[PDB]
Order: C-alpha cells, then sequence, then structure tokens
DNA sequence: GTATGCCACTAGTTATTGTGGCC
RNA sequence: GAGGCCACAAUAACUAGUGGCAUA
C-alpha cells in the first residue's frame, strides 16, 4: 500500500476554523450526493463534535483550502521549471497516460486529517450540517502535488530499473512515455506499465482510449520528431489600448522561442509611464514598422527539432540594432532546436561588444538548463575587435568557445582614443554647471590658443552640461584635439564607446569622434587650482552659482 | 557515540537556497558520489516534507582529476554562527603567520564517522538537479558531520586535539592550526626536513607549501622623469589627490601651483624647488609602512581585486575603506581562471594571518561568475562574495605598486 | 557638515499586467 | 468565499552600494 508522508502545520499555528455560509437547496442536494459517494469509496469520513475545524465548501475543487494552505508547512516544490521541448530527445513511439484517480489513491497522514474538516450545511440552517474530513490528498490542498509526485516516483522506480531504455516523464497527473521501440513493442511496454500502476490502485486509459500524437502540452504541440507552438494570432486593430499592447508583447515574447528575429522594444516603449488599461495609445511609426515585420515573420510555419546528444550545440547571434539581439541554436544547419532574443531593457549606453557578451551569457545559462552543456558560438565580431575591447576594460569575462562569422551588421569599435597627448593639437579645458532648482545650465571651454565659448541651456543637468561641453570642444576643434574634463561620468561614456542610444547628445558626440582622426581625453580633479580647468570653471559657473 | 545538540537562533529558519543549474557531466558525477555516500550511511534520501535546501557542486580534486562534491553551506554557516564560533570556537595562533614554511593538509574524511544530531539533519538538505527539469531532483540529507559546515570542526575539536597531543609534545615548536577541513602546519625548519616532518604527521593521522614570512607589502613607486609635461603632472595630481584618503600626509598643493593658466598638455614644466620637495616628501610617505591601521576582530575582512591587464591583478585586504591591512599583486588562461586562483590565494593568506575568510568584491558580472567558478575551484570552503565596478583611479593607483 | 541629486557601473526587492499552463 | 499557483516577459515602485561631478 502507499505509505503516508508526515506533514505538519507551520510553527505556532492551529488549523482552519472558517464558518460555512448557507447554500441553496439545490447545492446541498448535489453536495450530499457527491459526499455520500466519496464516503462509500473511503476518500472522506463523517466526523462529529470531537473536531473543531472547518473549511468552506467551494463556491463556484470540492473545498476551498486557502486558509489551510496558508497554515500548512512548506514543501520542496515539485516541477519548479518545465522541460523545454528543445531539450527532449527524438523518439519513435510516444504515449501519454492520464492517471484518473491520482489524489484519491494516496492516503493522507493520519494526524493531519482532522484539519481538512468541512461541513455540508442543512437547508433550513436551523439544524446542524453533515461534517466530513479527508482520508486522501484533497484537490486544492497545498501538499497534494508534491506528495503525489513523490509517491509516483517511488512507484515508478522498479519499472524504470527494469526498463532503462524507456523515458518516463511525470507531469501533474500525466505520464509521458517515450521509446525507440517499434509501435508494437512500445504498446506491450505501455500495457506492462499500466499493470504496474494498477497494483497500487492507479488507473490509466487503455489502448483504445489513449491519445495519439501530436500532444498538446504547456502550449506546445509535441510530435515524436519535432515540436512547435500552437498557432499565434496577432489581432488587427486601428486603435490600440495599453492592455491590447501588453497582450501583443506577451504573444510576441512567447513566439520568439521558435520564430526567429522577433522584436518587441518599440512596442515596449509604448507601455512606459502611467496608463490606465483602457487608454488608447497612438502607435509610433517605429512601432508600426516593427509590428509589420513581426506579422510577416509569423506568417510562415516553423518547428523545432529535438536534441541529438551526440552532436555539438551551435548558437548564432545577430544584431538587430537599437540594443536588440537575436539567436538561433541548432546542431545541423537550418534545423533550429530553438530561437530567442536578448534586449537591454534599460536605456543605458552599453557598448556593442558588451551587449554581445551579455547575450552570450544569457544563452550560455539557458543552454546549461536545457541541454546540460554550453554551445559553440558563431558571433558577428572579429577576434581582434573582441580582444582589444576586453583587454582595455576593467571588468573580467570569459566566453570559452566562439568563432567569427561574417554576417552583417558586424560589431566593431567605431573610434580609438589616444593614450598620449597629441603634440601640436589644441588643448580644450571643458566644464559644465547647472542649478537643480531652475534646471538652468551652462557649458563651455577655454583653450591654450586663447579661444573660449559658453552656451546657456535650459531643462538640463550637471551631467548633460558636461557632455554638452565636450560636444562644443569637438564641434569647434580641428581633426586633432586634446580635451580635459573633470567629469569621470562623461569620460566613461566616451571610453565605453556607446551604441546608438536614446540620448541624441551622445549620438552626436559619437558622430563627431568618428570624423576626428586624433582625440586624447583626460581627467583632472575639480577645485584643485589646476589651470585651464580653473578658468573654464569660472566661466560656466558665472550665472549659476 | 552520542551527538552534540545543535540549534538555530529562535527566529532563524533553515537554508532555502536555490540550486544553480549544473552541466550533465557534473550531475552524473554527483549521482555516483551520492549513491556511494548513501550506501555507507553518510547521507539519506529525503521526502518532500523537508523544505530546506543548500546548493551542491562538483569540483575537481587537488591530487586527481576525479570529481569531488562541494556543498555550499555559506548560508547554513551564517545561521549557526553562535554554535561554531562562540560555544565551540577554535582559537587562532598568532605564531602561524611567522613560520618559514606552512603546509596545508586535508583532514576532511575525519568528519565522515561522527554522527550528526538528528534534530539538525533536515537543515543539511541538498538536491541533485536534473537536465531540463526532466526528473524531480534527487534530495538527500546528512547523517554525519558534513564537510563545509563550520559546526563540523568545532564538534570534532576535542577529538582533534587528542589526536594531535602526541605529535605536539614530540615537535613542540611546530604550530598546527585547523580551519574547516584543513590542517595548517608551520615550521621554521628547512624544506627537506619540513616535508619529512609532515609525513610523520600524515602517518599519525592515517593510523587513526606556503611561505608566510615571504608575504610582503610593497610600496608605491611614483614615476621618475627627467622632464615633466603638463599632462604628466595632471595625471600624478589626480592619483595623489585620491591617494590622500589612504595617506593623509600626501599633498598636491605645490604640484598644482605649477599648473598656472590654460597650458597645452605637452608643454614642459620645470619643477620648482617647492615642487621637488613636495614630490620627495610624497615618495617617502609612500615607501613607509602605513600607520594607524590595526586589525579589529569584531569586524569583517574585505578583499577587493582589480583587473590590471596582461594577466595581472592587484588586491587589497581591509576592514574600513582605505585602511589596508594588506595589499599585493597576483601574476599569471582566462580571466575567470586567474580570478579564481587569486581568490583562493587571498583566502589562504587570510586564514593563516587572521583565521577568517574575507568577503570578496569581484570585478566580474555575477552571472558569468556563477557559471564558471567551479571550473577551477579546488578549495573546500567558499568565501562570501559580491560583484562591483572598479573606479579608474583605484586601478591606476595600485598599478604603481613596486614589483617583487 | 553628513546629508542631497545626477548617471555610468554593480546588485537586488514587492506589486501590477501579459503569454503559456495548472487548480 | 474581493482567487490563487508555475515559468517567462514587460511596466511601476522601493531602491542600495561604488565613482566622479554638484549641492548645502
Ligand atoms: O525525452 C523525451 N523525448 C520526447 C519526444 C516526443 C515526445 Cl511527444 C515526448 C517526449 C518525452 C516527453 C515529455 C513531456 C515534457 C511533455 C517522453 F517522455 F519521452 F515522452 O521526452
Ligand atoms: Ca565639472
Ligand atoms: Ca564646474
Amino acid at each position: 500500500p502507499i505509505e503516508t508522508v508526515p506533514v505538519k502545520l507551520k510553527p505556532g499555528m492551529d488549523g482552519p476554523k472558517v464558518k460555512q455560509w448557507p447554500l441553496t437547496e439545490e447545492k446541498i442536494k448535489a453536495l450530499v450526493e457527491i459526499c455520500t459517494e466519496m464516503e462509500k469509496e473511503g476518500k472522506i469520513s463523517k466526523i462529529g463534535p470531537e473536531n473543531p475545524y472547518n473549511t468552506p465548501v467551494f463556491a463556484i475543487k470540492l473545498v476551498d483550502f486557502r486558509e489551510l494552505n496558508k497554515k500548512t508547512q512548506d514543501f520542496w516544490e515539485v516541477q519548479l521549471g518545465i522541460p523545454h521541448p528543445a531539450g527532449l530527445k527524438k523518439k519513435k513511439s510516444v504515449t501519454v497516460l492520464d492517471v484518473g484517480d491520482a489524489y484519491f489513491s494516496v492516503p493522507l497522514d493520519e494526524d493531519f486529517r482532522k484539519y481538512t474538516a468541512f461541513t455540508i450545511p442543512s437547508i433550513n440552517n436551523e439544524t446542524p450540517g453533515i461534517r466530513y474530513q479527508y482520508n486522501v490528498l484533497p484537490q486544492g490542498w497545498k501538499g497534494s502535488p508534491a506528495i503525489f509526485q513523490s509517491s509516483m516516483t517511488k512507484i515508478l522506480e522498479p519499472f524504470r530499473k527494469q526498463n532503462p531504455d524507456i523515458v518516463i516523464y511525470q507531469y501533474m497527473d500525466d505520464l509521458y512515455v517515450g521509446s525507440d521501440l517499434e509501435i508494437g513493442q512500445h504498446r506491450t511496454k505501455i500495457e506492462e506499465l499500466r499493470q504496474h500502476l494498477l497494483r497500487w490502485g492507479l488507473t490509466t486509459p487503455d489502448k483504445k482510449h489513449q491519445k495519439e500524437p501530436p500532444f498538446l502540452w504547456m502550449g506546445y504541440e509535441l510530435h515524436p520528431d519535432k515540436w512547435t507552438v500552437q498557432p499565434i494570432v496577432l489581432p488587427e486593430k486601428d486603435s490600440w489600448t495599453v492592455n491590447d499592447i501588453q497582450k501583443l508583447v506577451g504573444k510576441l515574447n512567447w513566439a520568439s522561442q521558435i520564430y526567429p528575429g522577433i522584436k518587441v522594444r518599440q512596442l515596449c516603449k509604448l507601455l512606459r509611464g502611467t496608463k490606465a488599461l483602457t487608454e488608447v495609445i497612438p502607435l509610433t511609426e517605429e512601432a508600426e514598422l516593427e509590428l509589420a515585420e513581426n506579422r510577416e515573420i509569423l506568417k510562415e510555419p516553423v518547428h523545432g527539432v529535438y536534441y541529438d546528444p551526440s552532436k555539438d550545440l551551435i548558437a548564432e547571434i545577430q544584431k538587430q540594432g537599437q540594443g536588440q539581439w537575436t539567436y538561433q541554436i541548432y546542431q545541423e544547419p537550418f534545423k533550429n532546436l530553438k530561437t530567442g532574443k536578448y534586449a537591454r531593457m534599460r536605456g543605458a549606453h552599453t557598448n556593442d561588444v558588451k551587449q554581445l557578451t551579455e547575450a552570450v551569457q544569457k544563452i550560455t545559462t539557458e543552454s546549461i538548463v536545457i541541454w546540460g552543456k554550453t554551445p559553440k558560438f558563431k558571433l558577428p565580431i572579429q577576434k581582434e575587435t573582441w580582444e582589444t575591447w576586453w583587454t582595455e576594460y576593467w571588468q573580467a569575462t570569459w566566453v570559452p568557445e566562439w568563432e567569427f562569422v561574417n554576417t552583417p551588421p558586424l560589431v566593431k569599435l567605431w573610434y580609438q582614443l589616444e593614450k598620449e597627448p597629441i603634440v601640436g593639437a589644441e588643448t580644450f579645458y571643458v566644464d559644465g554647471a547647472a542649478s537643480r532648482e531652475t534646471k538652468l545650465g551652462k557649458a563651455g571651454y577655454v583653450t591654450n590658443k586663447g579661444r573660449q565659448k559658453v552656451v546657456t541651456l535650459t531643462d538640463t543637468t550637471n551631467q548633460k552640461t558636461e557632455l554638452q561641453a565636450i560636444h562644443l570642444a569637438l564641434q569647434d576643434s580641428g581633426l586633432e584635439v586634446n580635451i580635459v574634463t573633470d567629469s569621470q561620468y562623461a569620460l566613461g561614456i566616451i571610453q565605453a564607446q556607446p551604441d546608438q542610444s536614446e540620448s541624441e547628445l551622445v549620438n552626436q558626440i559619437i558622430e563627431q569622434l568618428i570624423k576626428k582622426e586624433k582625440v586624447y581625453l583626460a581627467w583632472v580633479p575639480a577645485h584643485k587650482g589646476i589651470g585651464g580647468n580653473e578658468q573654464v570653471d569660472k566661466l560656466v559657473s558665472a550665472g549659476i552659482r | 557515540i552520542e551527538t552534540v545538540p545543535v540549534k538555530l537562533k529562535p527566529g532563524m529558519d533553515g537554508p532555502k537556497v536555490k540550486q544553480w543549474p549544473l552541466t550533465e557531466e557534473k550531475i552524473k558525477a554527483l549521482v555516483e558520489i551520492c549513491t556511494e555516500m548513501e550506501k555507507e550511511g553518510k547521507i539519506s534520501k529525503i521526502g518532500p516534507e523537508n523544505p530546506y535546501n543548500t546548493p551542491v557542486f562538483a569540483i575537481k580534486k587537488k591530487d586527481g582529476t576525479k570529481w569531488r562534491k562541494l556543498v555550499d553551506f555559506r548560508e547554513l554557516n551564517k545561521k549557526t554562527q553562535d554554535f561554531w564560533e562562540v560555544q565551540l570556537g577554535i582559537p587562532h595562533p598568532a605564531g602561524l603567520k611567522k613560520k618559514k614554511s606552512v603546509t596545508v593538509l586535508d583532514v576532511g574524511d575525519a568528519y565522515f564517522s561522527v554522527p550528526l544530531d538528528e534534530d539538525f539533519r533536515k537543515y543539511t538538505a541538498f538536491t541533485i538537479p536534473s537536465i531540463n527539469n526532466e526528473t524531480p531532483g534527487i534530495r538527500y540529507q546528512y547523517n554525519v558531520l558534513p564537510q563545509g559546515w563550520k559546526g563540523s570542526p568545532a564538534i570534532f575539536q576535542s577529538s582533534m586535539t587528542k589526536i594531535l597531543e602526541p605529535f605536539r609534545k614530540q615537535n613542540p615548536d611546530i604550530v598546527i592550526y585547523q580551519y574547516m577541513d584543513d590542517l595548517y602546519v608551520g615550521s621554521d625548519l628547512e624544506i627537506g626536513q619540513h616535508r619529512t616532518k609532515i609525513e610523520e604527521l600524515r602517518q599519525h593521522l592515517l593510523r587513526w607549501e606556503l611561505h608566510p614570512d615571504k608575504w610582503t607589502v610593497q610600496p608605491i613607486v611614483l614615476p621618475e622623469k627627467d622632464s615633466w609635461t603638463v599632462n604628466d603632472i595632471q595625471k600624478l595630481v589626480g592619483k595623489l589627490n585620491w591617494a590622500s584618503q589612504i595617506y593623509p600626509g600626501i599633498k598636491v598643493r605645490q604640484l598644482c601651483k605649477l599648473l598656472r593658466g590654460t597650458k597645452a598638455l605637452t608643454e614642459v614644466i620645470p619643477l620648482t624647488e617647492e615642487a621637488e620637495l613636495e614630490l620627495a616628501e610624497n615618495r617617502e610617505i609612500l615607501k613607509e609602512p602605513v600607520h594607524g591601521v590595526y586589525y579589529d576582530p569584531s569586524k569583517d575582512l574585505i578583499a577587493e581585486i582589480q583587473k590590471q591587464g596582461q594577466g595581472q591583478w592587484t588586491y587589497q585586504i581591509y576592514q574600513e575603506p582605505f585602511k589596508n591591512l594588506k595589499t599585493g599583486k597576483y601574476a599569471r588562461t582566462n580571466d575567470v581562471k586567474q580570478l579564481t586562483e587569486a581568490v583562493q590565494k587571498i583566502t589562504t593568506e587570510s586564514i593563516v594571518i587572521w583565521g577568517k575568510t574575507p568577503k570578496f568584491k569581484l570585478p566580474i558580472q555575477k552571472e558569468t561568475w556563477e557559471t564558471w567558478w567551479t571550473e577551477y575551484w579546488q578549495a573546500t570552503w567558499v568565501p562570501e562574495w559580491e560583484f562591483v565596478n572598479t573606479p579608474p583611479l583605484v586601478k591606476l593607483w595600485y598599478q604603481l605598486e613596486k614589483e617583487p
């Protein structure tokens, strides 16, 4: 017989004492019939005054154990993550058995039973009602899934040992059973499995009632030799609400695991800020373009293949621009196991080599989850671009196995700063200042050749003025220039050569630096009496401090 | 033999730490190890009513390349800190840092034969995960004192000294210190006689190197130049200005005095007598052991590491920012490889000198570190660590440290 | 004078909404 | 008896530390 699992309430807690509300004569009639039958089968038992607990009958799971569940101890949680289909192996024959009487077949710990008490009220509600408690795992009780799965694992272990070659995956009340046997020998094994389970009282569909593939599971459609997602319909609307757009991003994110090149960043931008769910939101033309491409991606049918453990995994990444990356994992060319995307959701000034390295880290982690090993990468970046960036960067990384692949847009460093000051080039000392109160600011430079400039800005910050000041020095200098700033912020943005970001000032600066042929950029501490820095500081802080 | 009772603090809950995903080769290696440990009674399978969990990893052995099991008890150790430090703490000998040679010996299998208090075993639960979540996860708990729990050496301590009292009388100027699963054996003998003096101990235990005084803090060496440009002085001032948070006698006033007006970065600046004197005073402050820095046993140790390039790394050990008890360089692979060796080196130094491991500040992204650190870990402990950025001045300053 | 803000880097957390599921 | 539960994503909020700037 199946042995009970000892289960305790959380420290310091008693069981539920929730009052049962009255019900219509029709509800009581149906409950009495259901419970009379459950009592005959031994799943519940009548109780009396010795039990002080109660839980309401479920009002449209026979009983609503939300309170018992809060008071019940925690469990090691069962099926935390789901398998991803791309991690499964190809099989000749596949079967799914739904276990009919799963919870009813597992006894509940004897001293825990009293906490599951519930009452069918009388119709008059002037006379006491019929009280019961559970003898088996109740539907809806926090513990039933973990205890049932643990019982099913012990039951399956003898069978797995005699049948090493048969894959059994347990998922809720279902068993998925895969083999490489021809269908006749598979069905012989299925029936032996059914017999094994029946010795413990577990009932399953017979051959005439077993479903045939493909199997619908967790939104996937599983074939013996491939998987896909069930169809994906994007509504066509002239006007979009916030809630409509949220629905899109979820469908598109769900599609991106098998449909390559999906992009969502322009639709995500439209969800920032306050917004009631009903508010109609006007679609940007960038949103409209990206929605357009996604519609064209989803017109064509796709499928994923399963994992051949004897071949290397290969991951290939493409830049889609504006901080978006897309990837494909395969073992044989043009047969994707899965796809995905990677986006830096914060609008930071991340460098392209660095964004690519995070995509790699995201894919490496996902690949260890699904296949237990890391792939070989094919990256749109030359080995020397990668080497110069990372040996010049303060942060450590490590991508063990990758190779260049010439599919544009390639990742490349757009400019290189000098490591030594340029002889004969003008030295600019730049500076900025702003007031927090008024958002009024100034930016400017002074020069060793005697030149100087100050510009006044509105709706600005200390940070933008320091960038504005560097903008000015770049704009008004020759093709060779030395620049001295006291902002390590502005210097770090420039040394960490950003991709095209959201800030139009930063893009302008990056444009100016491409066209230059020698730029040396240097940092000095503020307020130390350093010449040049001192003169420009007096200039830009005049109408500000 | 009976078990020492163990209890968490009354409000404490047990560890519920998530298992990081493992490669298939490490999962298979761990399944073998654990079925052998279960066959010997050291661990038992557990059911779902145990909600606790502690991460488990596979690392390679020091001697062989066979796999070894590492259970990351950092969280349980924090939750039992009253037990293994106050009630049954193991004292740390200040003499150990002064031996000429110190050897590290693995006394890990000693705990395998002491039972663990039954009421505490549920807190040692761990989970061998499965690829792609295809099977529920194999759950065990400890029946014997676990390697990696700081309760184990404390409980085994009275047994440990009894084993060592003989060897201590015979060799009375040898220091034995144990931290977790390791024995630290210090001697002023020479190498050939030292390596034999440990084998006598390796037989005494079986019946039942480090050079600390070579660890030396190097001084900062400033650039010496026959001709100084505006640029050179600007760079030096920014570094010295920042470094005055370490050495309060450092000054830049006379050097800044030389940078009058809007000068070109390559213009040559002759150093006045006042400048040369400030500079010469600065060099002397730097080549002198820093003062007012003293270890505080009631405070955490902290180790910071900077990537210097070309396989070079600098590090500092401190308790308060800028008050470095120790600084050094580690020379050479990949970044993670070198960084894991640096962390183990620094932790070993820190165990010998203070009998504590430091909390590390690492210049790497967390997710990259969590993916790769076991690829090269050989130690049996795991220090606390967090992930930081490196300010440019910090790197630029410790790059000036004199090479040994 | 220890607190504030501005933004690069590093690390999170509790809530909502959505996709795909499960009671 | 106003629904919970899992993964993923987006949004909002609380952010915290380090760093140069900048306030006082
Ligand atoms: O490893 C495999 N290979 C495989 C291929 C096709 C199918 Cl349809 C099913 C499988 C299987 C499973 C499963 C559940 C996650 C749905 C099976 F258990 F074998 F059935 O797992
Ligand atoms: Ca400034
Ligand atoms: Ca200023």
